[PDB]
């Protein structure tokens, strides 16, 4: 019979999530709270 | 006032090849022919280009490439005959005559 050569591939990529600036915001966010607490 | 701009492509029908005699490259192969075509000899114009081709196998190539105006002056480089194998034969041993490296008798 006729055997296909076999085939060939091609791809198309995708937006990534690095989400790592809210890690740097809940820091600040925390260091806030902390001089807001030892104003009072 | 420009200067000339020289592209020196090389193997050129690895990439350009005759539009849909291939099958099965997943398209990668069909366009790149067309964004060629496109981008010699567009709407817009250029006037300080110069492209130089060289290949083993001249009738595979596209035959929309090849009208005047995209690639007009068409080479064939065959083999020599007596003399030009006198004057190959003469440049290569032009070093060795001169420092006195080969012999009176050849």
């Amino acid at each position: 019979m006729a055997e296909d050569a076999d085939m060939r591939n091609e791809l198309e990529e995708m937006q990534r999530r690095a989400d790592q600036l809210a890690d740097e915001s809940l820091e600040s966010t925390r260091r806030m709270l902390q001089l807001v607490e030892e104003s009072k | 006032n420009s200067g000339l701009h020289i592209i020196i492509f090389d193997e050129i029908d690895a990439i350009c090849k005759q539009r849909g005699s291939m099958a099965g490259s997943t398209g990668v192969h069909d366009t790149v022919v067309n964004q060629l075509l496109s981008k010699i000899d567009g709407v817009e114009q250029l006037n300080n280009i110069l492209v130089i081709g060289m290949t083993n196998r001249p009738d595979l190539i596209d035959e929309a490439l090849l009208r005047p105006g995209r690639l007009e002056v068409k080479m064939e480089i065959g083999l020599p005959d007596e003399k030009g194998r006198l004057q190959i034969l003469h440049i290569h041993t032009a070093r060795m005559r001169g420092h006195q490296l080969l012999s009176a008798d050849v």
